[PDB]
């Protein structure tokens, strides 16, 4: 019972998602999929990649619990489709990091696909 | 000064004498400071050793054995610091050896003693004064013993004082912030600092990166500190090293610690428990043809935190199995498993020891995620155990799969716990099928605690709740916090005993603290330096413009400042 | 421990109504319930799971409801073949436990037997005993009687009969009769008789033979 | 298929054990445990026990002490031994698999062992004709004086079904059973098709056939 309505616009639900870590990724028509960016629900730290590094300002909203993606100055050459993950992260886990891998996500969006 | 990395290999010899040589040379080519231990070992015969003439500086210790070449020329070095020993407390070695070792530049050993023994071709250096090198702290270990075929040698030039010299020819023959001589007397008339060094100023230590401010009474980072790259003092660490948890640069981060990022510096933060530890499941890689945890393989998971894959705990265990020559399992060995927080795959236990009462050794489990599923099915399984109760009392997820727990006569709880509230996954579903009957359970007060809210228990404990009726001290359910009263004085944060700041005094029916800092509660316990409760006046810490703050006490135990005057406090 | 009540101990129906099966359990187990055909002579079969998840190859009219403590297995129209033994199964307890049951009994028109008679083998006599037979067909209801007799005397106490099961497909009963003498009191006499009443017979019928 | 399929003899001398062979065929003994349950005349279905997937076995805390249930995966059989037995066991002994893994929704069962428990001894049955009288017609089979039950009868090796009783053995005053197998055919057929009953008694080894004319 937890979900991610997708559409930018993610809402995260059905768990208390402290010590959650929620990002996208990319799905390439021709290959597999991709990292894209991520950050902590129980501390502002984020992470891109550096195709998109800087380019983007994903963050977090007022209550629990949305993740947006300004994706501003978009470039031709994200041409794939996004989506949105999440994943609960251990105690023993460094609370300044964050995944990449879609290995190490449990929970998926359904994949929004917008053009410009 | 170029710098190379130095060796601890001891009196190992790393293969051919032409092997070992390559790499000893491949090491210190062209080196003038040693970071580490300086090992001179098995150099054969008529060997090109000059190279070693560039040496300046070692930080570690210096050994020099099982050499048969005639020559090692380390003209040129200064000084041995000697923050490692070889072995007992010697900071210079030179043992069981080699003809010529012309040190005549060896002004200090600012650690350490000195050892000479089995050289039966060394020269002169017998006649070295070592009270000029050694510290007089480390005299009492010394061991000098120098022997020879008869012991037939060049002599020391009359040049010398005393005779005292370590080969042919006149060549072979300050005071603060300094311990190499000096051309006169400043901070930057020295060949080798003592403590530190930055830019040609040596220095008792690098200035620090924070500094405290009286004209605020908070700490600020000061933007003309440096950090510590061995002996030296660096604006940023060189390329790979990394800031420890005391300004200096290290070659990776420790091992009760692990590695962050504050902005681009790579830093060294301490690990909050035991730190993290993927190790592999069972049926995967080193135990891609294993059953289960047997005896053989469990050791493996020593300090594992995470699993990716599963845990298998089979009866074949217990038993034993002659077939893949394993032995039976000792029960005592899973504790092992007490490190374990994470789990990838699933959980299967169908066997575990009759005399314990539940899964003591997943008491810190916390999430099974089940990408992995018995049977495509199950995430966890507990099945005909002897156990009472389950005591998973840190599980909080169980993000996809089924779980299944059946068999066990005499579990009791389990029903207690709504396990939609671990699942994440839609779909999932949970078997508690015959365990021990409710009623009877209820006939030996086998029954959540009173403490517990209703979502229910891991167990009998108050620990085993799933969450509390009031609230929660640590682990624990309470009926509520150490407000007023209690040992530990206490304030309340999202329905949590959280624990004052130690350096405040308790309270008569009154509260002592609003939060958890020492800038948080009515009354100090000790001293009190602004609206910090302090334990102790701060008195010698470092300030602006790099000058000595000190601070005295008070009759009403504030702490006030000394006349700037006082360079050693009030 | 935990009661499974399983009610009626009998439960007769005529086909096409409809049936249902209580098994109360003296705690409320959720639906934590099995449910069990057993057909005679045969292993018992698995009808519902969990009080209501119905069992691949079982008949659509057979379906199960209730939890906590009270459970209904239900059957949409009853057929002949319906009858058997029904048995409730918790599955929350350690360890599983059954219900005594309930037999399904099937009510049918009236049918009056079909009556034969069977003197002793000559194999049988001559190993020294005689074993006379009386065969009473496909009858219903099960209420019926017998009567044995030697040169027009009434036979007593030297006769056991024996009754099968109610039939898969017509639901009737069958009936033997055996009457054992021995082959010298079987050898003293001529006529041998079978009188049979039966609520399918307007006058008795008896069948016969002389040795 | 799914299939168990028991082997054992029945009769047990009071104070002696009882030993029944399951074999299993459709799945693996290493992924499902095998369950032993018998059925009382009159204390109803009990649940004696079970070997796990794992070899680790649970028993029925009246059987703890008394039952002993092994197996063997590559043979892919199970063995039940429940030692000194006594009256009140005499029972139908079925072993059972459930429909999923680690649960107790019996969908498959053995065919059942009818375990009589007596210090009397085994008896092998005489078979009689019925033969059918001059006038639909019935036939049948006189299977007399044996010990113990069971004792199974057919028409025609199987061939002949339809029409066919056999009754419930009845307990002589001799304390050895007696029993009887009708089939009724049309009169018609009686010079024309032969009828044979077969009747196998396995506790006294007796296989046997017999027309009747
Ligand atoms: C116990 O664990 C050991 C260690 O993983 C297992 O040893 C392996 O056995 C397999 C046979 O299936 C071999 O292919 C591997 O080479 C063995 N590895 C090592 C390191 O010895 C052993 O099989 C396990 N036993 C049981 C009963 O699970
Ligand atoms: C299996 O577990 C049960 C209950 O956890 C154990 O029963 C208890 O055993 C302890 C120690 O032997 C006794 O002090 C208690 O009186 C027992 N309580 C009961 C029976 O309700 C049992 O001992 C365990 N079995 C084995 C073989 O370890
Ligand atoms: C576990 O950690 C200790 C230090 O706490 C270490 O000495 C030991 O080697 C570790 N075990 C391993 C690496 O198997
Ligand atoms: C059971 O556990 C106890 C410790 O509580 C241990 O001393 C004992 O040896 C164990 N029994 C076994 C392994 O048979
Ligand atoms: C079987 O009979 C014996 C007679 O001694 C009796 O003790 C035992 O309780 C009976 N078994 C039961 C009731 O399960």
């Amino acid at each position: 019972q937890v979900q991610l309505q997708e559409s930018l616009s993610c809402a995260a639900s059905g768990r208390t998602f402290s010590s959650y870590a929620m990002g996208w990724f990319r799905q390439a028509p021709g290959k597999q999929r991709e990292f894209v960016a991520a950050i902590r629900w129980s501390g502002g730290y984020t992470y891109y990649t550096d195709s998109v590094k800087g380019r983007f300002t994903i963050s977090r909203d007022n209550a629990k619990t949305t993740v947006y993606l300004q994706m501003n100055s978009l470039k031709p050459e994200d041409t794939a489709v996004y989506y949105c993950a999440a994943t609960y992260l251990s105690s023993d886990y460094s609370r300044y990091a964050l995944p990449q891998r879609p290995l190490d996500y449990d929970y998926w969006g359904q994949g929004t696909q917008v053009t410009v | 000064k170029k710098v190379c990395q130095g060796t601890s290999n001891k009196l190992t010899q790393l293969g051919t004498f032409e092997d070992h040589f390559l790499s000893l040379q491949r090491m210190f080519n062209n080196c003038e400071v040693v970071l580490g231990n300086l090992e001179i070992t098995y150099v054969q015969r008529n060997y090109d050793l000059s190279f070693l003439k560039t040496i300046q500086e070692v930080a570690g210790y210096v050994l020099i054995a099982l050499n048969t070449v005639e020559r090692i020329p380390l003209e040129n070095l200064q000084i041995i610091r000697g923050n490692m020993y070889y072995e007992n407390s010697y900071a210079l070695a030179v043992l069981s050896n080699l003809k010529e070792l012309p040190m005549r530049n060896l002004q200090e050993i600012l650690h350490g003693a000195v050892r000479f023994s089995n050289n039966p071709a060394l020269c002169n250096v017998e006649s070295i004064q070592w009270r000029d090198i050694v510290s007089s702290d480390f005299l009492s270990n010394m061991s000098m013993d120098f022997q020879n075929h008869l012991g037939s040698c060049q002599k020391c030039d009359p040049s010398c004082p005393n005779g005292s010299c370590w080969g042919a020819g006149e060549e072979n023959c300050c005071h603060n912030q300094c311990a190499a001589g000096c051309t006169g007397p400043r901070e930057s008339d020295c060949l080798v600092c003592r403590k530190f060094r930055d830019e040609a100023t040596c220095k008792d230590t690098c200035p620090p990166l924070m500094l405290y401010n009286p004209t605020t009474y908070q700490m600020d980072v000061n933007p003309e500190g440096k950090y510590s790259f061995g002996a030296t003092c660096v604006k940023k660490c060189p390329r790979n090293y990394v800031v420890t948890d005391h300004g200096s640069c290290v070659r990776a981060c420790g091992a009760d610690s692990y590695e962050m990022e504050e902005d681009g510096v790579r830093k060294c933060k301490k690990c909050e428990g035991p730190c993290r530890k993927v190790c592999n499941g069972i049926g995967i890689g080193e135990f891609k043809d294993s059953l289960s945890i047997n005896a053989t393989n469990i050791k493996h998971f020593k300090n594992c935190t995470s699993i990716s894959g599963d845990l298998h705990i089979l009866p074949v265990a217990f038993r034993g199995d002659s077939f893949t020559h394993t032995p039976p399992l000792d029960p005592q060995e899973l504790d092992i498993l007490k490190t374990v927080k994470e789990i990838t795959g699933f959980l299967l236990i169908q066997a575990w020891p009759e005399n314990r009462t539940d899964l003591h050794a997943f008491e810190n489990l916390e999430i099974i995620r089940g990408r992995t599923k018995q049977h495509g099915q199950f995430s966890l399984a507990v099945v005909s155990l002897n156990i009472t109760s389950l005591g998973l009392r840190s599980l909080k997820e169980i993000s996809d799969g089924d779980v299944i727990i059946s068999g066990n006569k005499n579990l009791c709880y389990a029903n207690t716990i709504n396990w939609k509230k671990l699942f994440g996954t839609s779909g999932q579903k949970t078997k508690i099928i015959s365990n021990r009957g409710e009623n009877s359970c209820k006939a030996t007060g086998q029954v959540c605690h009173a403490l517990c809210s209703p979502e229910g228990c891991w167990g009998p404990e108050p620990r085993d709740c799933v969450s509390c009726r009031n609230v929660s001290r640590g682990r624990e359910c309470v009926d509520k916090c150490n407000l007023l009263e209690g040992e530990p004085r206490e304030f309340v944060e999202n329905s949590e005993c959280i624990q004052c700041h130690p350096e405040c005094l308790p309270q008569a029916m009154n509260i002592t603290c609003t939060g958890r800092g020492p800038d948080n509660c009515i009354q100090c316990a000790h001293y009190i330096d602004g609206p910090h409760c302090v334990k102790t006046c701060p008195a010698g810490v470092m300030g602006e413009n790099n000058t000595l703050v000190w601070k005295y006490a008070d009759a009403g135990h504030v702490c006030h400042l000394c006349h700037p005057n006082c360079t050693y406090g009030c | 421990d935990i009661l499974l009540t399983q009610s009626p101990v009998i439960l007769s129906v005529s086909p096409g109504e409809r049936v249902s099966f209580s098994c109360r359990a003296s705690q409320s187990i959720g639906t934590n319930i099995h449910w069990y055909q057993q057909r005679t002579n045969g292993s018992p079969r698995l009808l519902i799971k969990y009080a209501s998840e119905s069992i691949s190859g079982i008949p659509s009219r057979f379906s199960g409801s209730g939890s906590g403590t009270d459970f209904t297995l239900s059957i949409n129209s009853v057929e002949s073949e319906d009858i058997a033994d029904y048995y409730c199964q918790q599955n929350n307890n350690w360890p599983t436990t059954f219900g005594a049951g309930t037999k399904l009994e099937l009510k049918r028109t009236v049918a009056a037997p079909s009556v034969f008679i069977f003197p002793p083998s000559d194999e049988q006599l001559k190993s020294g005993t005689a074993s006379v037979v009386c065969l009473l067909n496909n009858f219903y209801p099960r209420e019926a009687k017998v009567q044995w007799k030697v040169d027009n005397a009434l036979q007593s106490g030297n006769s056991q009969e024996s009754v099968t099961e109610q039939d898969s497909k017509d639901s009737t009963y069958s009936l033997s009769s055996t009457l054992t003498l021995s082959k010298a009191d079987y050898e003293k006499h001529k006529v041998y008789a079978c009188e049979v009443t039966h609520q399918g017979l307007s006058s008795p019928v008896t069948k016969s033979f002389n040795r | 298929q799914v299939q168990l399929k028991q082997s054992g003899p029945g009769l047990v001398q009071p104070s002696q054990s009882l030993s029944i062979t399951c074999t299993v065929s459709g799945f693996s003994l290493t992924n499902y445990g095998v369950h032993w349950v018998r059925q009382s005349p009159g204390k109803g279905l009990e649940w004696l026990g079970v070997i796990w997937s794992g070899g680790n076995t649970d028993y029925n805390t009246p059987f703890t002490s008394r039952l002993s249930i092994n197996k063997d995966n590559s043979k892919s059989q199970v063995f039940f031994k429940m030692n000194s037995l006594q009256s009140n066991d005499t029972a139908i002994y079925y072993c059972a698999r459930a429909l999923t893994y680690y649960d107790y929704e019996f969908a498959y069962w053995g065919q059942g062992t009818l375990v009589t428990v007596s210090a009397a001894s085994t008896k092998g049955p005489s078979v009689f004709p019925l033969a059918p009288s001059s006038k639909t017609a019935a036939l049948g089979c006189l299977v007399k004086d044996y010990f113990p039950e069971p004792v199974t009868v057919s028409w025609n090796s199987g061939a002949l079904t339809s029409g066919v009783h056999t009754f419930p053995a009845v307990l002589q005053s001799s304390g050895l059973y007696s029993l009887s197998s009708v089939v009724t055919v049309p009169s018609s057929s009686l010079g024309t098709q032969t009828y044979i009953c077969n009747v196998n008694h396995k506790p006294s080894n007796t296989k046997v056939d017999k027309r009747v004319e």
